[PDB]
RNA sequence: GCGGCCCCCUGGACGAAGACUGACGCUCAGGUGCGAAAGCGUGGGGAGCAAACAGGAUUAGAUACCCUGGUAGUCCACGCCGUAAACGAUGUCGACUUGGAGGUUGUGCCCUUGAGGCGUGGCUUCCGGAGCUAACGCGUUAAGUCGACCGCCUGGGGAGUAC
RNA sequence: AAGGAGGUAUUCAUGUU
């Protein structure tokens, strides 16, 4: 998974003190570094469907976020996918 | 009966501590069962790792007969 | 099963004592168990047959020590 | 005083090893055309003798049904295994209107004006069971009165 | 997930009959508030209370008379899946007026003897014999 | 007034005792052929055989409305019955018999029943010990037959109380 | 008369069954556990028993028949006293499964123990070659040990007192299949549904079976005076 | 479906106390992905086993069971295939309803007196109550009482066949 | 392979061997 130092950071980077792990930006960025971060590993293991199969799941949470966060309030969600690089 | 592991707050078996597992395999260096013994059953495969890797590094016998 | 003949302990008892050894350590089960292969399926019925009788039998046991038969 | 009816008698058999044995058995139902009603079952070797040990039966073990003025008091539902029963008040004149075993134990039971129909297995065993159940799980307005704790007058 | 929590609520006292529990307890809400006052007027319970500030649990103490229990059938008639809606004049009679229906009219939730007295339809909550 | 239950209770439960294998005191109630009704009082009148109150010579010393000692195995069987044991209190008085004779050298009459694991064993009335082989007899014949199995009087040199063994000895009596 | 809480407790009516085989029903009498045996809550037995004793009063004083049926080996000689020093009937050994359904049966099992009555006091035992005589006699001690206690009943009885509910869940069943009201002494291991006055308390001690037969026998006894 | 031991990369579950977001949830036609064994294509590898095949027997016959050999295949890499008594013959999610004996994996307290006692969560096997069921049986892991959505059934055969 | 005993099975020390 993610090591502690990385999530720590990214917590620090995207929520409005350091104790805010909740938030809908928090979750969508801790999503996005992990899933990036398998793109190797299923470049080279390309048979590993029972791990492939989690990161799926972790694409569909990010998807169902985003959409929330999308209809809940537009400008965080247009300037969270902006900072994260991220098509729709 | 009695788990000899739990009595002593045994946390990890060392493969290193040969007499322990000397106690625990038979005469033709096949692994005593559980049910013989009493032990726990997690305390059994931690035993069950450690003769193998005790046999893997030639502290304990495969089989009586290879020497 | 190694058997080292004692002093003074006749042929009898040696022998006896190397059949307890060969006994013990289960080898012409071993043998016999290894003759012939055996699906993998016909393995896992034979072991849950065993089970569900031998459980039976435990439990007919401890309902028997709790009604009487006279 | 009490009406008696035999709804059905067959012919069961038990096969033995010198052959086969007939035997006979009898449901019959009897009743006080007042609101009380028993249904018996009864086994024997021949005819007359089922129907007797069924009748005695039967005029034992029979139970109270809470009837208004001749009708039931609201629909009701019963069922027994595959047999499947409703019964409505009707007004009067109707008659009974019902299959051949809910006729019989209403007619016996005393109701003069009902609407019935059977679903499921019409099995007259099972049929007069479960009419037998419907007419018996059946609350009459003194007894929701009471059990609610109101007047009649408060229920209507 | 819970998607009917009046079909829950009445779950719940059918289950604590069929048990012969003194009292249940569940979530509350206003809904479920105004169901248990109508039981309690109509009598088919003993009591209802709420207990709590920010999550309130409505308990209810139900009632048996002769051992058996006082609701002899509930059944939810309106369901998420198929909502019911009825005119004034095609109100049920459940158990030819010896048992209640709940009936939520524009004016709160009621019997059907007292939205047909008050000349009202509306949604079909529940039955009760 | 209404005394509750529960404080009556309580004194109820600190004025017994209620452990498996504690040796309690009981009521002779009745005395049969076959069994002795006892009653140490706890959830029925217990039955315990007969031959478990006979001497050497198969004597029910006891008598009815006698107080006994018996050692309580368990309150209750699943058949409604307190368990209560004899035998058990004898093996009781009997170790604490054998500590006395410990302290005081009292020369207890046994009989050696022959090898133990380290030399010959001895068992008196419920009691079981070993003594070294070196420690045969004083006059040590070549015939080692009337060392095992018969009566000695020996003093009770040690007691593995744990093991349920002790250590007989053929001492400066014997 | 009248029994209370210190006599109860001294008898051993508190305690019931282990824990492993109580009954969910009987758990609202139940006090506590203590050491793996539950504590029957007294000031539920006290009302109780005294409610039965009431009703047994009166069934008295309408001259009702009494069947006392205990069973066990450890009550059988005590309800037999009981009900012989109280003037009603009693059943201390095996429950004849059907004794109250199947009367006809009982009573025509009674006849012929009358007869055999008869022949004893009538100098039959002498035509037969004293073996048939020793046959006779012994089938005559069988059926007094068998039917002893009920062959004055007559009819069926009036109220049924049974100790060990669970032991004689089949009498229970006969009575409440004939409409005749149990009174029960009732354990922690049974069921209370077919009893219709239950006193909880413990049903195995010989002490508190005698505390029970004998505050009933008071009872009965007073309200057959009257 | 997964079984020696070790390393590297990696998915999920559960518990303790606390903080955070604030309904973000459930189901899902079409769609996509994974999917035992056999089988197919290309390239290796091939000890044992072994369809087909060869021979020897048994039998009235023996295109089989038995014996002696034995090729594809089983193994690896990359693709295809898309089915099984793929079964708990029991769609997914949520709430409520008496108990007992266990197994495994966490965690709290009391004297841990010494493998103890008293709790509290996860998963899991058996027995059994009410209830349900045509019965067999299921029974807090329901086939009980209900709510949401999705898949199917409409006599046997012809037929899961033809087009 | 046959027969007996104990149990759901061992605590029964170590020592001895
Ligand atoms: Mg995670
Ligand atoms: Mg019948
Ligand atoms: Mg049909
Ligand atoms: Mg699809
Ligand atoms: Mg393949
Ligand atoms: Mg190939
Ligand atoms: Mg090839
Ligand atoms: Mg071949
Ligand atoms: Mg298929
Ligand atoms: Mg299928
Ligand atoms: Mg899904
Ligand atoms: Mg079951
Ligand atoms: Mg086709």
């Amino acid at each position: 998974s993610l090591s502690t130092e990385a999530t720590a950071k990214i917590v620090s980077e995207f929520g409005r003190d350091a104790n805010d792990t909740g938030s809908t930006e928090v979750q969508v960025a801790l999503l996005t570094a992990q899933i990036n971060h398998l793109q190797g590993h299923f470049a080279e293991h390309k048979k590993d469907h029972h791990s492939r199969r989690g990161l799926l799941r972790m694409v569909s949470q990010r998807r169902k976020l985003l959409d929330y966060l999308k209809r809940k309030d537009v400008a965080r969600y247009t300037q969270l996918i902006e900072r994260l690089g991220l098509r729709r | 009966k009695f788990c000899r592991f739990t009595a002593e707050g045994v946390q990890e078996i060392d493969y290193k501590d040969i007499a322990t597992l000397k106690n625990y395999i038979t005469e033709s260096g096949k692994i005593v069962p559980s049910r013989i013994t009493g032990t726990r059953a997690k305390y059994q495969r931690q035993l069950a790792r450690a003769i193998k890797r005790a046999r893997y590094l030639s502290l304990l016998p495969y089989t009586d007969r290879h020497q | 099963p190694v058997i080292k003949v004692r002093e003074n302990e006749p042929f009898d008892v040696a022998l006896r004592r190397f059949k307890r050894s060969c006994e013990k350590a289960g080898v012409l089960a071993e043998v016999r168990r290894r003759e012939f292969y055996e699906k993998p399926t016909t393995e896992r019925k034979r072991a849950k047959a065993s089970a569900v009788k031998r459980h039976a039998k435990k439990l007919a046991r401890e309902n028997a020590r709790r009604t009487r038969l006279y | 005083e009490l009406q008696e009816k035999l709804i059905a008698v067959n012919r069961v058999s038990k096969t033995v090893k010198g052959g086969r044995i007939f035997s006979f058995t009898a449901l019959t139902v009897v009743g006080d055309g007042n609101g009380r009603v028993g249904f018996g079952y009864g086994k024997a070797r021949e005819v007359p003798a089922a129907i007797q040990k069924a009748m005695e039966k039967a005029r034992r073990n029979m139970i109270n049904v809470a009837l208004n003025n001749g009708t039931l008091q609201h629909p009701v539902k019963g069922v027994h295994t595959g047999s499947r029963v409703f019964m409505q008040p009707a007004s009067e004149g109707t008659g009974i209107i019902a299959g051949g075993a809910m006729r019989a134990v209403l007619e016996v039971a005393g109701v003069h004006n009902v609407l019935a129909k059977a679903y499921g297995s019409t099995n007259p065993i099972n049929v007069v069971r479960a009419t037998i159940d419907g007419l018996e799980n059946m609350n009459s307005p003194e007894m929701v009165a009471a059990k609610r704790g109101k007047s009649v007058e408060e229920i209507l | 997930s819970m998607q009917d929590p009046i079909a829950d609520m009445l779950t719940r006292i059918r289950n604590g009959q069929a048990a012969n529990k003194a009292a249940v307890t569940m979530p509350s809400s206003k809904l479920k508030v105004a169901i248990a006052n109508v039981l309690k007027e109509e009598g088919f319970i003993e009591d209802f209370k709420v207990e709590g500030d920010t999550k309130p649990e409505l308990e209810l103490t139900l009632k048996y008379f002769q051992g058996k229990a006082v609701v002899e059938s509930i059944q939810r008639v309106s369901r998420p899946g198929l909502r019911i809606y009825k005119r004034k004049d095609e109100l049920p009679k459940v158990m030819a007026g010896l048992g209640i229906a709940v009936v939520s009219t524009s004016k709160g939730v009621m019997t059907d003897r007292a939205a047909r007295q008050a000349g009202l339809g509306g949604e079909i909550i529940c039955y009760v014999a | 007034m209404t005394e509750s239950f529960a404080q009556l209770f309580e004194e109820s439960l600190k004025e017994i005792e209620t452990r498996p294998g504690s040796i309690v005191r009981g009521v002779v109630v009745a005395i049969d052929k076959d069994v002795v009704l006892v009653d140490a009082g706890l959830k029925s009148e217990s039955a315990i055989p007969a031959e478990q109150f006979k001497n050497a010579q198969g004597e029910l010393e006891i008598q009815v409305g006698d107080e006994v000692d018996v050692a309580l195995d368990a309150v209750e069987d699943g058949f409604g019955e307190t368990l209560l044991s004899r035998e058990k209190a004898k093996r009781h008085e009997a170790w604490i018999t054998l500590e006395k004779a410990y302290e005081d050298a009292e020369t207890v009459t046994g009989v050696i029943n022959g090898k133990v694991k380290g030399g010959f064993t001895v068992e008196l009335n419920g009691i079981r010990a070993f003594l070294p082989g070196s420690l045969v007899d004083v006059r040590p014949v070549r015939d080692t037959l009337h060392l095992e199995g018969k009566e000695l009087e020996f003093k009770v040199i040690k007691l593995d109380q744990k093991r349920n063994n002790v250590v007989v000895s053929r001492r400066a009596v014997i | 008369a009248t029994v209370s809480m210190r006599d109860m407790l001294k008898a051993g009516v508190h305690f019931g069954h282990q824990t492993r085989y109580w009954n969910p029903k009987m758990k609202p009498f139940i006090f506590g556990a203590r050491n793996k045996v539950h504590i029957i809550n007294l000031e539920k037995t006290v009302p109780m028993f005294n409610e039965a004793l009431a009703e047994l009063n009166k069934i008295a004083s309408r001259k009702g028949k009494i069947l006392f049926v205990g069973t066990k080996r450890a009550a059988s000689e005590a309800v037999k006293d009981a009900a012989l020093s109280c003037d009603q009937f009693f059943v201390n050994h095996r429950w004849l499964g059907g004794m109250l359904t199947n009367w006809k049966t009982v009573r025509q099992s009674i006849k012929r123990l009358k007869d055999l009555e008869t022949q004893s006091q009538d100098g039959t035992f002498d035509k037969l070659t004293k073996k048939e005589a020793l046959m006779r006699t012994r089938e005559l001690e069988k059926l007094e040990n068998s039917l002893g206690g009920i062959k004055d009943m007559g009819g069926l009885p009036d109220a049924l007192f049974v100790i060990d509910a669970d032991h004689e869940h089949i009498a229970i069943k006969e009575a409440n299949n004939l409409g005749i009201p149990v009174f029960a002494i009732v354990d922690t291991n049974s069921d209370p549904d077919g009893v219709d006055f239950v006193i909880p308390g413990n049903d195995d001690a010989i002490r508190a079976v005698t505390l029970y037969l004998g505050a009933v026998a008071a009872t009965v006894r007073e309200g057959r005076s009257q």
